């Protein structure tokens, strides 16, 4: 009762006795290693700190520290970046002549004929080429200057500093207690109101007083040298009078309620500007500031300290209907008591968020010159992707490790959780359906119309061609966003997107965003991320729900979250586990990404991206999607073997480091099978052999050499298999975005 | 090059010798496995004691060395197959040159000669080698198709099968029609036989089409 | 081209399949009072030997033709 | 000597709530399996087909299908709930069969009074070689 | 084939698929057959021409002899 | 406070639950009035429903699809193609009752053979009278 601040002193002492001695932490990996599995299982189980200690107090410590940690070492990397910007970058010549030079930031040194690597981007400069759309960012902040970066860059390594002083002093000097970590109404009230709106509030003040002043100058066309520097423009209203007239009547209208007076920069228009490609920054200052008002009002809901408020328990328990018994009740204390379910609902949300992210950046750019950044645009699209994909696939592996350790069956009784592990063979049963079902209608749609391409029946495939499948729901949706401006959308001049229809932006003699066409194949590549999306789903939510128990196993959550098989007894019962099914839903999850992200390409590259020539827009490849891919042949042929023209033709060029690592994690992905079709028998029996080998000389070790054990083997397999196809995909795009566009 | 390709073969040659040799000598009995001559020539694996003995029994032996062998095969038909397409055109410098490096392999041989064979059937028509890119494609979905059951392993697709035998016996106008035989999951050495199948007919199929397709368009 | 790699990829087979029907005989018809001392059974007494060696002589291939193509790559 | 209990066939079930885990038609053609225990008080346990039921003071008497399915639920009484409990075999004409603690005392323990089934008085290596037993119906670890 | 074994390319067997278009069974006709062919690529054309083999009636004959060999077989 | 879902017959231990789906009376009264769960009728005639109303279900996506489906002679075609298919599943019925009775009354060996027997000639039937609504109709 009533929130409060509550620590241990000194709880922990700083020593580097520990350090001295590893696998301290748990009890079985203390005593020497005895074979390589202790060398291996050391650093498997260095963050589990749910066999490190059963207090969750302690867990919950170790948490907040390492929570620390990663701060740190996050800004570390800001500080690197903003360094490198401030240094060893052409930010200052890229800001005069953004349209031609190309954004570079790195510089290689003379060691080994590498200096071949620095490519002539432009600026009187040589370096590698950054896609990060780095430049775009302090474009749109209003830096225009190589000082500032400096600052920020030393600014960012100070705070990195106290990261860290604060990590040491939160768990060696002031820890909290339980009891204060599960202050979850708290924790709440301050992340609305004062993380996430307070940061909005704070980043709409900069918008206004520094990025729209500079900007604005800067869009009128301005050598950035000459414009005045921003604490100029922030301490007088004259300058901002003259730019902006409203500042002139001060903070007078704000609180007499005259809101309409800001006008001028308080906008809503929607679109992008002309001459930048990216949205009205006028049209940011006023998202943020409203969404930083509604996030303050979001913050205020829960029960703290003073009788106003809702509880948390209280609304929950209070959802409960006819088809679900007790709802709700339980789910409280399953959510402040275990670890695993908050990592579970929060990386689920994250991957979510950062798709979303993608999206909405390639569709609606929002940085000057980030659009006519073809490289920007596909790195940041594919890489926000990736990073979506990894997290989701990683909240499915935390509730499952949460449905095998933190789940005990006396408060969960009749509950939702109850309700939904109680008729689990339902729910996977209709879900296999809908997979077989969107396969074969996916797939086998692909491979009528390679068979009819094959034998010479056109007519008969389904094409625009022939038989259609159009979109009527997704261009109906296309069509009602186009007509909202001035109907459903009174007050916005123009609609959001150039994609859903209208004009073809272009700046600099390049597209920024044209309005994007959707056909047969745009049906048939949207139900292959639909079977795509089922499948993976389907592998992890089976594994969530069979962690417990199975027909087949049902003592399976007695040999835990993480272990190979049962025995090949039953037939065999290899992978069994919920971490096998993590294993698997990797594999899927790459291939539905991998798919999505080769979809954006192409259809970027054929529909959008391209250079306007007074007459019409001449994409890359010439609108060859809305043809071509319609059949497997027409991606294997039109896209991947034409557009990795610019990949093995790179040798002696600046992205020749594309050549290589395009070859090299080809490399990588097949060394990956090694482990994956293979089983640690065999390799313990060779592994025999060479130890007799070394016995015969007297060179053998004293900690044996023991072949990975069966999880790790696939741990391993799994994790070359991703690294060798996301940077073979990786290198591909870049070096043909890079080479062309 | 030759060299070099030679040198390639050697490690083919040799790794294949060391799988075959090792599990047909290590097939009577291991520091693992003592008594393995007791269980037959082909065992799935023996349980996951002492630290898990998958693949151990010699028939795992045959099943890895048979990808060894496809892949040694595939250099030498490789080897083969771009030395006398550099002969054929009198332009031996080609060869000569660029193959001393992977790039010049991946590019001036499997991507150059793959255009005509691609361009069988194309939204344009089709020729005489559509056949043969079908063919080409059929191979990869046979490979790739191998890949599943060489990678998953039977313990997922048992429960799977398991909530589908639910599905059927529970659903109206379908509880009339019953199987005479339980549908159970692949055995293990069955699906490493199955995927080994897949892999090898892929691998076949892929090569002969591309192969007869990149000689007979040329010539 | 057809008739080379026919033969090549029918000789790799029957390769694999000496060698498969080499170990069944391990397994199955290898009788050790019977062969003792003769040359399977002096073959079989050194196994170690030989496993190392052709570890040894294809570990140095590999690393070697895949590190000279990667060089000049 | 020992007497196996007689199935009761009217006893409590556990309180249960349905599940798309239970009996199927193999248990109508083959034959499934009954535990009984005694719970000294009402508590919810965890039913081996997913979910959570409620086990009611006194008797209580639980069908599956499998028996292994039988002694993973034993197991956890034993170990979260010290209950100890009694597993028959069911077939559908009628016929019961008494099967887990089949002479009242436990696996684990001896009873001085049991047979000793498939117990070579051999090694592992000292088995007979598979070409001296050619052609045999038999494995080598069965002479 | 015999008269200009340089410029004929040596014919398979008949193709007869009722699922071909009939752009296929145009791009199908190749060796101066009357329908759609296979192209051979086994070599036999020139292993029966080495041996002595010139007419089809030859051919025909080792076929009858042949089919009836496999039956005493 | 409805209670929708309960276990089949009351017994929480059998793989089902009793859902608005499963047991309503409106599903439940169609279904068994469907000629299949009719253990009471004649199997032969049972199998003539069947077989009339799966042949004349059939034959439509030939019509509309098959290869010859631009030509207009494409109805009788079609009317073959759908006698092929009635016949085909025809001689599945007839695998399944051989091998499944050999060791309701339609769950029998003569049950089924009849029951088979009547699957053809309403099958074939509803073939030829899909084809006789191509050339009848005046909607079509
Ligand atoms: C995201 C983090 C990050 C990353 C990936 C890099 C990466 C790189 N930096 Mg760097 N840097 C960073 C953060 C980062 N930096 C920060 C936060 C600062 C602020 C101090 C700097 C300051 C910095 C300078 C001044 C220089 C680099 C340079 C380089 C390049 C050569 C590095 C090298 O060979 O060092 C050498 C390897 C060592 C083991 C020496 C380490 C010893 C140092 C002095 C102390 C750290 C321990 C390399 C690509 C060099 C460069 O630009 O090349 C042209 C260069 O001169 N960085
Ligand atoms: C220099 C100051 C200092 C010292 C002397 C110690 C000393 C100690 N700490 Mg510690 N701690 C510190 C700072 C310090 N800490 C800070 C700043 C934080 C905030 C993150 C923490 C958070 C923390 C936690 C949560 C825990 C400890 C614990 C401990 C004790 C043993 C655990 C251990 O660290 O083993 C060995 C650790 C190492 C040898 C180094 C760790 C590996 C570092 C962090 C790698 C950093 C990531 C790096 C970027 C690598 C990623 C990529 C890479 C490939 C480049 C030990 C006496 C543990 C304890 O209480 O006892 C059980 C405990 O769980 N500390
Ligand atoms: C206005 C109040 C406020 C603010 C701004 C924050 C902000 C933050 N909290 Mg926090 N929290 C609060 C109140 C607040 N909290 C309260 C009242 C509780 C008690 C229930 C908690 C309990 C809590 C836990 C358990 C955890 C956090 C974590 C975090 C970080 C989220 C991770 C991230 O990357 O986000 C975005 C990153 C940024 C926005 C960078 C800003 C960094 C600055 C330095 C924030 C420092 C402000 C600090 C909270 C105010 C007091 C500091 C002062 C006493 C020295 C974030 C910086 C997580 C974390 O990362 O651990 C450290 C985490 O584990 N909070
Ligand atoms: C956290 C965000 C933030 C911050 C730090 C500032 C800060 C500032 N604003 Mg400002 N403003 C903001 C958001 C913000 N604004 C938003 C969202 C709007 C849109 C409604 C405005 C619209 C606005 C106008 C029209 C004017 C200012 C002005 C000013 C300056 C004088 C006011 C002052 O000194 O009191 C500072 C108060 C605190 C630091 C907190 C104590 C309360 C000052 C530097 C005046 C100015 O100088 O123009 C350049 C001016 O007239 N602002
Ligand atoms: C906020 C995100 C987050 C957090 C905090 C955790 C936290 C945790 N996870 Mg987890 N997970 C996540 C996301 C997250 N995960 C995601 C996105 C996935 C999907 C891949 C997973 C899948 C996953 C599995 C399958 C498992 C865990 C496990 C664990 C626990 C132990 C982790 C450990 O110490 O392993 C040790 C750390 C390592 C071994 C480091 C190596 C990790 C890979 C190999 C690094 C990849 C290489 C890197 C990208 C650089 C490549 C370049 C190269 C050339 C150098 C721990 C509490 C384990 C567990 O048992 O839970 C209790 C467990 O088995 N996680
Ligand atoms: C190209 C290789 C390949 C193929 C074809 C498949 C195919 C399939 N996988 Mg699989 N998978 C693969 C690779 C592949 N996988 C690999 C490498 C892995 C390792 C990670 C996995 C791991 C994996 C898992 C874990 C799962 C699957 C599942 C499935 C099935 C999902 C159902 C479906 O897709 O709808 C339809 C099927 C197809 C579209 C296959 C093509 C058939 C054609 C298009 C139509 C068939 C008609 C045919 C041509 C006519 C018959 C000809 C006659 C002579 C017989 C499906 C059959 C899931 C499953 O079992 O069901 C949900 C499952 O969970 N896969
Ligand atoms: C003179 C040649 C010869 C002979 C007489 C035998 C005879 C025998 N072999 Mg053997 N073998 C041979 C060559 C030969 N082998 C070769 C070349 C290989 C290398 C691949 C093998 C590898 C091998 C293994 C690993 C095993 C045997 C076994 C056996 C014994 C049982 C065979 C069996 O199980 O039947 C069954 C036959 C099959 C299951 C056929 C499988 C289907 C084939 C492999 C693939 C079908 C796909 C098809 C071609 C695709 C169509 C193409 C189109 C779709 C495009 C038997 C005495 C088994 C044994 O001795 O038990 C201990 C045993 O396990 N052989
Ligand atoms: C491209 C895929 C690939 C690669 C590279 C290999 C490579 C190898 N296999 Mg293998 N294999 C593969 C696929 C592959 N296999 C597949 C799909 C299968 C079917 C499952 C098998 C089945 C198989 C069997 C059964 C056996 C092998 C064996 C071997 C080794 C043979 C010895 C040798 O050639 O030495 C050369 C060494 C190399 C080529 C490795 C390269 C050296 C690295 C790249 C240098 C390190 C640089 C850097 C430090 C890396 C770390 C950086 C990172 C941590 C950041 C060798 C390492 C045999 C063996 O074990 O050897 C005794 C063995 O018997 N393989
Ligand atoms: C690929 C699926 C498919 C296709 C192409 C057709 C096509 C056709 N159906 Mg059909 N139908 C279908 C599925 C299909 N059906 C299914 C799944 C059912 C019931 C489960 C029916 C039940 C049905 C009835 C009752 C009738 C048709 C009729 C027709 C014909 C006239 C439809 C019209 O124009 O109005 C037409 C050729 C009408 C007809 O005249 O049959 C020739 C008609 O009476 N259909
Ligand atoms: C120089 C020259 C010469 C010489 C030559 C030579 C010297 C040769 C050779 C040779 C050789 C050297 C060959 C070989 C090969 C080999 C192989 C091919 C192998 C094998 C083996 C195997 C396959 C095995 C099997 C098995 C097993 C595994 C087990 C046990 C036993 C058995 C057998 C069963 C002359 C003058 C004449 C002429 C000219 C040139
Ligand atoms: S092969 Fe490996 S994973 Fe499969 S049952 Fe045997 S030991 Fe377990």
């Amino acid at each position: 009762k009533k929130v409060k601040i509550v620590v241990d002193r000194n709880p922990v002492a700083t020593n580097f006795e520990k350090w001295a001695k590893p696998g301290h932490f748990s009890r079985t990996l203390s005593k020497g290693p005895t074979t390589t599995t202790w060398i291996w299982n050391l650093h498997a189980d260095a963050h589990d700190f749910d066999t490190q200690t059963s207090d969750l107090e302690e867990i919950s410590r170790k948490v907040f520290s390492a929570h620390f940690g990663q701060l740190g070492i996050i800004f570390i990397w800001l500080s690197g970046m903003y360094f490198h910007g401030a240094r060893f970058s052409n930010y200052e010549a890229w800001l005069t002549d953004p349209t031609h030079i190309k954004p570079s930031a790195q510089v290689v040194w003379p060691i080994v004929g590498q200096e071949i690597l620095n490519a002539d981007v432009g600026g009187g400069f040589q370096g590698l080429q950054i896609t990060s759309g780095f430049f775009q960012l302090w474009r749109a902040a209003g830096i225009t200057s190589e000082l500032q970066l400096y600052t920020t860059a030393i600014g960012a390594l100070v705070m990195a500093a106290a990261m860290f002083f604060a990590g040491w002093f939160h768990y060696h000097k002031a820890a909290p207690k339980l009891e204060w970590f599960q202050n979850v109404e708290s924790m709440l009230n301050h992340h609305l109101g004062g993380l996430l709106g307070l940061g909005s509030l704070a980043w709409a003040g900069h918008q206004i007083h520094v990025s729209l002043p500079i900007n604005k100058l800067l869009d009128a066309g301005v050598d950035p040298k000459e414009i005045p520097l921003p604490h100029e423009f922030t301490l007088n209203p004259e300058l901002m009078a003259q730019l902006y007239p409203s500042f002139s009547k001060g903070l007078a209208p704000f609180f007499t309620l005259d809101w309409a007076q800001y006008s001028d920069f308080l906008t809503f228009q929607g679109g992008l500007n002309p001459v930048t490609g990216g949205l009205w920054l006028t049209d940011t200052v006023h998202h943020h500031l409203a969404i930083a008002v509604l996030f303050l009002i979001a913050g205020h809901q829960y029960r703290t300290n003073w009788g106003i408020g809702s509880s948390l328990k209280e609304i929950l328990e209070a959802h409960k209907g006819p088809f679900t018994g007790e709802g709700h009740k339980g789910l409280y204390e399953i959510l402040t008591t275990s670890w695993h379910a908050q990592l579970a609902i929060n990386l689920a949300l994250f991957g979510s968020l950062s798709i979303i992210v993608a999206h909405h950046m390639y569709a609606m750019p929002p940085y000057p010159y980030l659009a006519t950044d073809y490289g920007t645009q596909l790195s940041l699209f594919t890489h926000h992707m990736w990073i979506g994909g990894f997290c989701i696939v990683g909240a499915g592996a935390h509730a499952a490790i949460f449905m095998v350790r933190d789940y005990d069956p006396t408060n969960n009784y009749n509950n939702l959780l109850d309700r939904v592990l109680r008729h689990r063979d339902a729910i996977i049963s209709h879900l296999n359906w809908v997979c077989i079902f969107l396969g074969f209608h996916s797939f086998g749609l692909y491979i009528h119309n390679d068979t009819m391409s094959a034998l010479g029946r056109p007519q008969d495939m389904f094409s625009d061609t022939a038989i259609q499948l159009q979109p009527v729901f997704a261009q109906w949706v296309q069509n009602t966003h186009f007509l909202a401006p001035g109907f459903t959308a009174p007050n916005a001049l123009a609609s959001t997107s150039p994609s859903w229809g209208g004009d073809v932006v272009a700046v600099g003699g390049k597209v920024a965003m044209m309005p994007i066409s959707l056909g047969t194949a745009d049906f048939l590549v949207h139900h292959i991320h639909a079977f795509t999306i089922h499948v993976t789903v389907l592998i992890l939510l089976k594994g969530v729900l069979y962690a417990r128990s199975s027909r087949l196993i049902p003592d399976k959550a007695n040999l835990g979250f993480r272990f190979p098989c049962d025995g090949p007894g039953r037939g065999g019962t290899c992978q069994v586990s919920a971490w096998d099914h993590v294993f698997l839903g990797l594999f899927w999850m790459y291939n539905s990404i991998s798919i999505v992200i080769f979809h954006f390409s192409w259809k970027m590259q054929s529909d959008v991206w391209g250079t306007v020539s007074a007459n019409g827009v001449s994409h890359i490849t010439g609108g060859n999607f809305a043809q071509s891919a319609n059949t497997i042949n027409g991606w294997l042929r039109d896209f991947l073997w034409a557009q990795s023209s610019q990949v093995i033709q790179s040798y002696g060029s600046a992205l020749s480091a594309y050549g290589l690592i395009f070859l090299g994690a080809h490399f990588v992905w097949a060394f990956s099978l090694m482990f994956l079709f293979s089983g640690r028998g065999y390799w313990q029996e060779l592994i025999e052999s060479i130890v007799w080998a070394h016995n015969k000389l007297k060179v053998a070790p004293a900690i044996q050499p023991r072949a990975l054990s069966i999880t790790q083997g696939r741990a391993v397999g799994v994790a070359h298999y991703l690294l060798g196809g996301i940077a073979t995909t990786w290198s591909f795009f870049l070096a043909r975005i890079l080479a062309v566009g | 090059g030759d060299f070099l390709v030679h040198h390639a073969i050697a490690l083919g040659l040799h790794t294949t010798t060391l799988i075959l040799v090792k599990g047909a000598l290590d097939a009577r009995g291991s520091k693992l496995m003592p008594d393995k001559k007791d269980f037959g020539y082909s065992f799935p694996c023996d349980g996951p004691g002492r630290g898990g003995t998958c693949d151990i029994s010699a028939w795992d032996a045959f099943y890895l060395a048979v990808f060894w062998m496809l892949n040694t095969i595939g250099w030498v038909t490789f080897y083969w197959h771009w030395k006398h397409l550099g002969i054929w055109q009198g332009n031996v410098n080609q060869f000569n040159e660029s193959s001393t490096y992977l790039m010049g392999w991946l590019r001036d041989y499997l991507w150059l000669n793959s255009s005509q064979l691609i361009n069988g059937y194309n939204p344009f028509g089709m020729n005489s080698l559509s056949v043969w890119a079908w063919m080409f494609l059929f191979g990869h979905l046979i490979y790739a198709t191998g890949f599943m059951f060489l990678i998953s392993w039977r313990g997922y697709w048992q429960e799977l099968i398991e909530t589908l035998a639910w599905a059927h016996e529970r659903t109206p106008l379908a509880n009339l029609v019953r199987w005479r035989d339980k549908p159970v999951a692949l055995s293990i050495v069955q699906a490493r036989l199955v995927g080994l199948t897949h892999f090898s007919v892929g691998y076949v199929l892929t090569y002969a089409a591309f192969l007869i397709a990149s000689t007979s368009g040329k010539f | 081209a057809a008739l080379y790699t026919h033969h090549q990829y029918i000789a790799g087979f029957i390769m694999c399949g000496a060698f498969a029907h080499g170990a069944i005989f391990f397994v199955r018809d290898y009788d050790p009072a019977q062969n003792r001392g003769n040359v399977l059974a002096r073959i079989l007494d050194h196994k170690e030997a030989l496993i190392s060696h052709l570890s040894w002589a294809s570990l140095f291939l590999g690393f070697h033709t895949l590190g000279l193509y990667v060089h000049n790559d | 000597a020992f007497t196996p209990p007689t199935l009761q066939s009217d006893t409590p079930s556990p309180i249960f709530g349905g599940s798309t885990g239970g009996l199927l038609s193999q248990a109508q053609v083959e034959e499934f399996h009954v535990i009984t225990w005694e719970s000294k008080k009402e508590q919810i346990f965890e039913m081996p087909t997913g979910g959570a039921a409620i086990m009611r003071q006194g008797p209580n008497l639980l069908k599956l299908a499998r028996k292994e399915q039988c002694l993973a639920l034993l197991t956890q009484l034993r170990t979260k709930f010290k209950i100890d409990g009694y597993i028959y075999r069911v077939f559908p004409n009628g016929e019961v069969q008494y099967l887990h603690p089949k002479d009242g005392v436990y696996p684990e323990k001896v009873n001085a009074g049991r047979s000793g089934d498939n117990t070579n008085m051999r090694r592992i290596g000292q088995n007979k070689e598979p070409v001296q037993i050619k052609f045999s119906g038999k494995i080598p670890a069965e002479f | 084939w015999v008269q200009d074994p340089l410029h004929i390319r040596p014919i398979a067997h008949a193709i007869w698929d009722p699922h071909f278009g009939q752009p296929a069974v145009e791009a199908f006709t190749r060796g101066g057959a009357s329908g759609p062919v296979n192209i051979s690529t086994s070599g036999v054309y020139q292993w029966w021409y080495t041996i002595g083999l010139r007419t089809n009636q030859e051919l025909y004959t080792g076929s009858i002899f042949l089919l009836v060999l496999a039956a005493l077989f | 406070k409805v209670q929708v879902v309960q276990p089949v017959n009351g017994d929480p231990f059998i793989g089902m639950l009793e859902t608005p789906v499963t047991s309503s009376p409106a599903i439940a009264w169609y279904l068994s009035n469907l000629p299949a769960y009719r253990t009471g009728v004649s199997p032969l005639l049972r199998g003539v429903e069947i077989g009339l109303a799966h042949g004349y279900l059939l034959v439509g996506p030939f019509i509309k699809l098959g290869p010859l489906r631009d030509v207009e002679n494409v109805a009788e075609i079609v009317g073959c193609i759908n006698g092929a298919a009635t016949v085909l599943i025809l001689t599945l019925c007839l695998a399944y009752g051989a091998v499944t009775f050999q060791g309701d009354p339609l769950q029998s060996a003569d049950g089924w053979n009849k029951f088979t027997a009547g699957f053809a000639v309403g099958g074939l039937s509803g073939a030829a009278w899909g084809y006789l609504c191509t050339q009848i109709l005046p909607y079509y």
